[PDB]
């Protein structure tokens, strides 16, 4: 996720950047959370949304307080929280395909029926309909048709299409 | 303790004059020898010979003594009444005969009066409180100690229950002061005192405390207690003729099988002792010990063990207090974690629960819910000002700097 999460700013479609960035929470062991939460707060600011940025800044500042025992992320957190309204925007925009419950776009499981969803390999959104789901036969991953039609190769394995 | 020959002596003495007190001497020594039938039959006779209002002191003991071995676990309340029936009487019948000391000590019978402290302590807890029967155990000892402060035998039981006090600084000085002046008794309180210091965080002296018990004799190792406590800072348990005392022995076994990394032996003694000690009122600790191992064996079997305890157990919420801990770093659960902490918050409400459920909301990084749970922790107790500090720290960590000012001003009011 990290590569396209960082280059999504170059791709200028900053909406999918947060969807990518909120997928590495479970991957804090492989990549240190101080690396990812910076990007999470950055893309939260760039789309002018909040709430998740508050959690990211809180974890970052707890890490800083663990470190010192002069930090600028406290300055950034306080400056943004006082110069802007720190309230979470709309985050439930996808319903569960099984029980109809609206869940987070970055949710790995349903909040109601607890059913895992396969996530898109490039946009990061959880797939709800298998009709618009493209399954890779080599790296065994799934993505969305509307984005995978643009890419002639898989983002993971870059498997050529047989013809 | 010339029990067998003096048993006939009482039978002679009971025949010389039939009196309740020397008859209860016969019952006492028959209990040591094993004739519970003759011990039970004459308990009935002395119950009928009971003085109607001033109930006899040693009569309630022979009630408590006989029943303790078998019925005492089921009569953990009822024998405690028979404990109380003479414990207050010895407080009172001696007070009825005060003034001249000769009446005081003849109705004292300190070996009986000290046996009350022996009976009380095994009925009471072995663990210090968090950051009444224990006090009831603690009140009668200071009653025993105040009149004759010199005796170390009453001191050691008193110095023991000072572990329950929670005045750790005033305790460990008193634990140290009495043990250094009086050298004859067993030093195992020195280890226990230093382990309270390590429990606070004071570990530097605890390494040397191990040698201090070791200094007197190798005979301590006849108790396997020391060898574990030796390893803490850095045959016997089966017990045939070759219960809370065995519960402390089971704590020894639990930490031993924790350190040794034996899986089969640990599970085998878990099953065996749980089979033998299922009727005890402590097996919840046992099973969560199982759970603290069952996390490395099977999560769902651990959850079933956690469900094998009812709300009547004091460790049960402690069980759930660690069942929630099962979702800390191993299950990594969110919805189930919130569910469990809500269940234990509603089951036994308290400010601390309202604190740790707030901790649960800090585990999932929900600011507003953490604010609310800490706010009702503040609301539940005026004794939560030390927790209100944590409430303030969580809300400033929850970015609510607009209302942080108002919470702080109102808390300062
Ligand atoms: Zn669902
Ligand atoms: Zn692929």
């Amino acid at each position: 996720f990290l590569l396209m999460c960082q280059q999504q700013m170059a791709d200028r479609n900053f909406k999918a950047a947060l969807v990518l960035a909120m997928r590495l929470i479970e991957y804090d062991d492989l990549v240190a959370p101080v690396d990812g939460y910076s990007l999470i707060a950055l893309t939260a600011y760039l789309v002018k949304n909040f709430g998740l940025c508050s959690k990211a800044f809180a974890r970052l500042e707890q890490a800083e307080r663990n470190d010192e025992a002069p930090r600028p992320f406290a300055d950034l957190a306080r400056h943004i929280f006082m110069t802007h309204s720190p309230v979470d925007t709309s985050v439930d925009s996808v319903p569960c395909p099984t029980c109809g419950s609206f869940n987070k776009e970055w949710a790995q499981r349903c909040i109601k029926c607890q059913q895992p969803f396969n996530t898109c390999i490039v946009s990061g959104c959880a797939i709800v309909s298998e009709d618009g789901a493209w399954q890779c036969s080599v790296c065994h991953r799934k993505a969305l048709e509307a984005v995978v039609d643009k890419y002639r190769n898989c983002p993971l394995c870059h498997t050529p299409r047989k013809g | 303790h010339d029990d067998k020959a003096a048993t006939e002596t009482f039978r002679k003495a009971a025949t010389l004059t039939d009196s309740l007190d020397p008859l209860l001497g016969t019952v006492t020594c028959l209990l040591r020898q094993g004739d519970m039938e003759a011990a039970a039959t004459q308990l009935q006779l002395c119950n009928q010979l009971q003085p109607a209002a001033q109930r006899n002191a040693e009569l309630s003991m022979l009630n408590a003594q006989l029943r303790w071995h078998r019925r005492g676990m089921e009569e953990e309340t009822a024998v405690l009444r028979y404990l109380d029936q003479a414990a207050e009487a010895i407080k009172q019948d001696v007070k009825e005969r005060a003034g001249v000391g000769m009446e005081v000590y003849v109705h004292l019978n300190a070996p009986v009066a000290l046996a009350i402290a022996h009976a009380y302590i095994m009925h009471c807890r072995n663990e210090p409180p968090d950051p009444v029967v224990g006090e009831k155990c603690g009140r009668h000892l200071e009653f025993i100690v105040q009149h004759l402060p010199a005796c170390m035998e009453a001191q050691l039981m008193l110095a023991k229950v000072w572990f329950v006090t929670g005045e750790v600084r005033k305790a460990q000085n008193l634990l140290k002061s009495t043990l250094i002046v009086q050298e004859q008794p067993l030093p195992d309180a020195f280890l226990l005192s230093s382990q309270i210091c390590q429990y606070m965080g004071d570990t530097k002296l605890a390494c040397q405390a191990l040698a201090q018990a070791r200094t007197l004799d190798f005979s301590l190792q006849e108790k396997p207690l020391y060898n574990l406590l030796l390893g803490t800072v850095k045959s016997a348990a089966t017990a045939p003729s070759a219960v809370p005392e065995t519960v402390t022995l089971y704590l020894q076994l639990a930490q031993a099988q924790l350190r040794v990394r034996d899986v089969d032996a640990a599970r085998e003694t878990l099953t065996e002792a749980a089979l033998k000690f299922r009727g005890s009122a402590q097996i919840g600790r046992v099973i969560i010990a199982q759970a603290m191992l069952a996390a490395r064996t099977d999560v769902d079997k651990s959850i079933e063990l956690l469900r094998q305890v009812s709300s009547k157990s004091e460790f049960y919420i402690a069980a759930h207090s660690q069942l929630g801990k099962l979702f800390l770093t191993h299950k990594h659960n969110v919805a189930m974690y919130i569910q469990c902490f809500q269940e234990m918050a509603e089951s036994v409400p308290s400010a601390q629960s309202y604190v740790e459920l707030g901790e649960a909301y800090t585990t999932i990084q929900e600011p507003e819910q953490a604010i609310a749970a800490y706010e009702k922790a503040k609301a539940l107790s005026p004794s939560s000002s030390e927790l209100s500090v944590r409430v303030g720290r969580a809300l400033v960590a929850a970015h609510d700097y607009a209302k942080a000012i108002r919470y702080y001003q109102d808390a300062l009011v």
